[PDB]
């Protein structure tokens, strides 16, 4: 089956713009604030850092199965996908317009492709402020339409935007996805090598990888790194509409299971799957 | 031609013979002009009398006021501009009774005064070209009293830079067996010394050498010394948020300091935006001295002129690529033709006003003061007979693929939220409403109606009214830029952000403008003397504006 | 023990945690100018079941607990004549860093908090964040950053940022005074247009009687400024330093 | 003529001083000096009678949702429009920082 192996169409291979063009209905892709608009970071140059013209986020309108849609995709290759003033505002602003579409009869859905290492330090407080607006906009929009967050790798999703991911109606992941609040190196240097070893990649993936997140119910779907399969899963979850009982509204249940936990010793992947 | 079909021609013939002894062919003696006027005009006559915006037939005007009211009374005056004291003297003296007019400036109080006392009746307040229009329908005149620079003995008249309303006033009078009297500054014996013919001898019945040169008012000349930072701020937002935004190629500026400020910062602020040659190429405008630096800098490709601004004549004669000049080399203004162009052929009108209400209705008529509309109604409305597209005019459509949606002319009301004297500009009710009730006018004398306005521009920002989809939304937009005026106090400031984001309004900072950047330093010329400098000494300011 | 704890006690009088809450949360209902109010403050719990969340951090229990307390008020007031104000007293050093935290999905717990708050604000609850000390990173996101109005005490101990000075400087002193979004001081943060008011106090660690008078008056005015107006966060887009945030939204609607 | 006093919540004292404008007709001057923390004190002397609530509105909008530096502001107004007043106040605050 060389033919199959020669025909692999990986989703994680694609850049952000490529991922966005692929997931939207063929022909429907239309980018807002595209690189020729020149709307880049106003902060990076004075700091000696070369800007990207779309500031590392692709925002496109289009269709998802005939239906009105907007898609924001973070380019993990620029600044490690860490969000700045402009990139943050592009995502938040788009989510905001989608909610407003819905209040005017138009059932616009948002797709979020989250390749991001959190907040951008050179624009720190503007990146964090934007993430707050991103989060607000997700909650607003999800009174009308579920937001699907796709986490595929290689960067995965960390920091403020992992919290944003937790807000989403549906979180779809690959095996190569990591979804976590703090990055491994930071936990190591805050809590010690004993707490967390940043060089142990199999350990890291065992706790924060896509496979584990899905198995522990912190993710809703576990997809092959395959373009067709990812679009198919995306289209299916939008078609489900809003979940009856999303993760976020289950504070009572999480707080109760967390109570039953003996926290004296460090849990492992298996324990977490058991606890939930 | 049969007698019963030629009564007007017969009546003219009888008037002409009552001065045949008194006159030498077409030439009237300056000494017997008053006698001539009592012979040639009859009581009840419709008399066109040049109060143009600038040119005054003031010899004829003063001579008419010295007439025996027992011989001439109940005259129906038709005047484009009613500015001079003798004009209203006619009514007080009982020589005149009715008045149709377009513009009044100073005499605004006096006209109201004469109206209450029953010494003057207003037919209607018009816009200039509307008034010319009636002259071949509704108000065919009996007599025209007009002015020129030079005549020959046969009646050909040169009017030059001050042509203005004259051909529009004389043609309906000359060709309806009416009587045309022209005062000229000098009569030449050699008909070849006439620099150009503007009004042919055929149209003219009598000429008179005036006792002195006919009075010229520099109506649109503005002293750049009086331009303040708040003007410059509004002017910056006009250029950036309107001219550039909508790619405006052609325009008229209404009178005033607000527009003068725009003109004076094109070669500074406009230059900084990189817009030279890209906007404001073609003008319908009086030759504002304040436009001189835009012209020298190469912004202004063409200007067609309503009239002339005293002292600009020599400068215009050295700019024939820009202005319309005759074979003698001097300006040929034409108020009718320019007003027509201002309506039909130009992207945008922008002007100031004294009062705006919550619906955008705009007026200069305030209590006791019957100010005329002048040109503002003709140029500040969407000309609904227009069919030719232009990019700015198309830019106003909400749906550029809707083939049945027509474009709109840009009509901007540019004004500070408050007037100099402490009264707010934006009011809950126009003074004009009560003036109509007191004057018995069937409708409020509104200069420009709120449904014609595409942009309200204020020191606070721009309201893009053309985007309003209901009256209520238009009110909200006006209130958002009306400041702390009674209209502005209706605005909830927590609504401003949304209006900004949706593009309903733009604050200066939406336009990349920092308010504190507005200052006189942006003015390309700071004074009249600097205007003369920019003109290479060609501009000769009238005494009024001299500091030397 | 923490500025947050002190100010919760100064404002709510109450001090013992509700049975049912984590020991890291202080919740109390009261009134402000006769308007129903619920105070909310994360505070240190040195006996936290989770060892990494014992110096005031927002960890698993803090995130989910906040979600529960806010959901409680949201539900209780669903038909009430007035939705009660939620006053977040913000003083959080950080997110909890640890293996339990990541393994159990601390990101998801903090999301529960954000979701609750935002849903409360959208439903007409007035949220006010009162920054009495540190407001850092995801801890601030989960506790405070969804507020209709943010008020900061004008004090050098009051600091908003995405990471601690130590961590920033280690991945790199305060050269960040050159770049407002990078700076730590409250004046720089203010210049981003994100605060509705700042107010200096007499004695920040234990508010004076005159301090409480000013703070309570301020909170009253914020409450008044919220009611009846837009429930979104658009009031945060007014400053020159956030020019680009406003421009992006303008450009997005033009092209939408 | 009247003399009016206003007070507003403010932050830390501004630390420069500034003078903007002139008491020409239709204009005003504004003196701006460091004030007492938490407080902005404004004194207005104006030729226009009965304009107190106008000045109140003007300042309210100027300071809406943005804590100015604590300053002492002395205004001498000879009938400037609210537009001119606002512009000068912004010029003054600009120099002070």
């Amino acid at each position: 089956d060389v033919a199959r192996l020669l025909a692999l169409r990986s989703f994680t291979e694609l850049g952000a713009r490529q991922r966005a063009r692929a997931l939207l209905d063929a022909g429907s892709f239309r980018e807002l604030l595209d690189p020729f608009a020149g709307v880049q970071s106003p902060w990076l140059e004075r700091q000696g850092i070369v800007p990207q013209a779309d500031d590392g986020v692709v925002v496109a309108r289009g269709l998802l199965d005939g239906q009105p849609a907007v898609l924001a995709a973070i380019e993990g290759a620029f600044q490690g996908g860490s969000l700045g003033e402009v990139s943050g505002a592009k995502i938040a602003g788009a989510l905001e317009l989608a909610a407003e579409d819905n209040r005017n009869g138009v059932p616009t859905r948002a797709l979020l492709l989250l390749e991001t290492g959190g907040v951008r330090l050179q624009e720190a407080n503007l990146g964090l402020a934007a993430i707050a607006e991103i989060q607000a906009a997700i909650v607003d929009l999800q009174r009308y339409q579920p937001v699907v967050a796709v986490i595929a790798g290689p960067v995965g999703c960390f920091g403020g935007m992992s919290i944003a991911a937790g807000l989403c109606s549906y979180v779809l992941v690959t095996r190569e996805a990591r979804l976590g609040l703090n990055g491994p190196q930071v936990i190591e240097q805050e809590a010690g090598i004993a707490e967390y070893d940043s060089r142990d990649r199999p350990f890291i993936w065992s706790l924060t990888g896509g496979e584990q997140r899905f198995a522990s119910g912190l993710a809703d779907a576990y997809l092959a790194d395959d373009l067709d399969e990812v679009r198919t899963s995306v289209l299916a979850y939008f078609a489900k509409g809003l979940p009856a009982r999303p993760r976020c509204r289950r504070a009572e249940d999480y707080l109760r299971r967390l109570g039953d936990l003996d926290t004296a010793e460090q849990p492992d992947a298996a324990g977490v799957r058991r606890l939930y | 031609p049969p007698p019963q079909w030629s009564r007007r021609r017969q009546e003219k013939q009888r008037r002409l013979e009552r001065v045949r002894g008194l006159a030498d062919g077409a030439v009237l003696p300056r000494e017997g002009l008053v006698a001539a006027l009592e012979a040639l005009i009859a009581p009840g006559d419709r008399v066109v009398l040049e109060g143009n915006n600038q040119k005054q037939a003031d010899f004829l005007s003063r001579s008419l006021a010295r007439v025996d009211p027992g011989k001439l009374h109940d005259l129906h005056m038709i005047m484009p501009s009613v500015g001079r004291p003798e004009h209203l003297d006619l009514f007080e003296l009982g020589i005149a009774r009715k008045l149709d007019f377009s513009f009044s400036g100073p005499q605004s109080l006096r006209i109201g005064q004469l109206l209450e006392d029953g010494l003057l009746e207003i037919g209607a307040i018009h816009t200039y070209i509307e008034l010319y229009a009636r002259l071949v329908v509704d108000l065919i005149p009996n007599v025209a009293l007009v002015a020129g620079f030079v005549a020959d003995r046969e009646g050909n008249v040169y009017t030059g830079p001050s042509t203005e309303d004259t051909p529009a006033l004389v043609e309906p009078t000359a060709f309806s067996d009416g009587i045309v009297i022209v005062q000229v500054n000098r009569i030449v014996d050699d008909p070849r010394d006439l620099p150009r013919v503007d009004i042919p001898a055929s149209w003219v019945d009598f000429v008179v050498e005036a006792d002195q040169p006919f009075y010229i008012e520099p109506l649109f000349t503005r002293d750049p010394r009086h331009i303040k930072p708040v003007h410059v701020l509004m002017a910056m937002m006009a250029i950036r948020g309107i001219y550039q935004r909508h790619n405006v190629q052609s325009l008229n500026h209404g009178i005033g300091f607000n527009t003068a400020a725009i003109e004076l910062i094109l070669p500074t602020y406009g230059e900084s935006l990189g817009l030279k040659g890209k906007i404001c190429r073609h003008w319908t405008l009086n030759p504002h001295p304040t436009l001189i630096p835009a012209i020298e800098s190469g912004w202004v490709e063409s200007v067609h002129c309503f009239g002339t601004e005293l002292g600009m004549e020599g400068y215009i004669a050295q700019r024939p690529d820009v202005f319309f000049t005759g074979r003698d080399g001097s300006l040929r203004s034409n108020r009718m033709f320019c007003q027509l162009a201002g309506q039909y052929a130009v992207d945008l009108f922008i002007g100031a006003t004294l009062q705006v209400d919550g619906d955008g209705h705009s007026s200069t008529v305030t209590r006791g003061r019957l100010a005329g509309f002048g040109g503002a109604p003709n140029m500040g409305h969407d000309p609904r007979g227009r069919r030719h597209s232009t990019p700015a005019w198309l830019d106003m459509r909400g749906e550029p693929e809707a083939l049945l949606e027509r474009g709109r002319k840009l009509v901007v009301q540019m004004v500070e939220t408050f007037q100099d004297g402490g009264k707010p500009t934006f009011v809950e009710r126009l003074d004009a409403l009560e003036v109509a009730r007191q004057t018995g006018m069937p409708l409020a004398p509104v200069m420009i109606y709120g449904d014609d306005v595409t942009h309200v521009l204020t020191e606070e920002g721009i309201a893009y009214l053309y985007k309003a989809r209901s009256l209520e939304e238009r009110q909200a937009m006006i209130a958002a830029v009306a400041g702390i005026s009674p209209i502005g106090l209706r605005h909830d400031p927590r609504e401003t952000q949304r209006m900004r984001r949706e593009g309903l309004i733009a604050l200066p900072e939406d336009l990349g403008i920092r308010r504190t950047d507005a200052s006189r330093e942006l003015l390309a010329a700071k004074s009249i003397a600097e205007l003369v400098e920019w003109s290479g000494g060609l501009y000769q300011p009238p005494a009024r504006f001299r500091s030397w | 023990a923490s500025r947050g704890l002190a100010w919760f006690q100064a404002l709510a009088g109450s001090l013992a945690p509700r049975p049912g809450d984590p020991a890291s949360l202080r919740v109390a209902d009261a009134e402000l100018d006769g308007y129903p109010v619920r105070f909310l403050a994360v505070v240190p719990d040195p006996d936290n079941p989770f060892p990494r969340a014992r110096q005031g951090e927002v960890g698993l229990l803090e995130g989910w607990g906040l979600a529960a307390a806010v959901d409680e008020a949201l539900e209780a007031d669903r038909e009430a004549p007035r939705k009660r104000a939620l006053l977040a007293i913000v003083d959080v050093p950080s997110q909890a860093y640890g293996r339990r935290e990541e393994a159990l999905g601390i990101h998801q717990a903090l999301a529960g908090a954000v979701d609750a708050y935002a849903r409360a604000r959208l439903a007409g609850h007035p949220l006010i964040g009162l920054l009495v000390g540190k407001a850092m990173s995801g801890a601030f996101l989960a506790h405070g950053y969804q507020a209709n109005r943010l008020i900061a005490l004008h004090d050098p101990g009051v600091m908003v940022h995405a990471m601690g000075k130590a961590a920033a400087a280690r991945i790199t002193e305060a050269l960040a005074a050159k770049v407002p979004p990078m700076a730590y001081d409250i004046d720089s943060y203010a210049s981003l247009g994100l605060l509705w008011r700042t107010l200096p106090v007499e004695t920040v660690e234990v508010p004076s009687t005159a301090d409480l008078v000013r703070v309570r008056t301020c909170l009253g005015e914020a409450l008044a400024d919220i009611l009846g107006g837009p429930r979104d966060l658009g009031g945060r887009l007014g400053a020159a330093n956030r020019e680009a945030s406003a421009r992006v939204r303008r450009l997005l609607r033009e092209q939408w | 003529m009247e003399t009016l006093s206003f007070e507003f919540p403010a932050g830390q004292p501004g630390r420069g001083r500034a003078l903007v404008g002139c008491v020409g007709s239709g204009d005003l001057e504004v003196l701006l000096e460091p004030g007492q923390p938490g407080k902005l004190s404004i004194q207005v002397q104006t030729s226009v009678n009965g304009s107190a609530s106008r000045w109140q509105h003007l300042f309210e909008r100027l300071f809406d949702g943005q804590t100015p530096p604590a300053l002492l502001i002395d205004i001498h107004d000879f009938g400037a429009t609210p537009g001119v007043v606002r512009l000068r106040l912004e010029q003054g605050f600009e120099e002070i920082g």
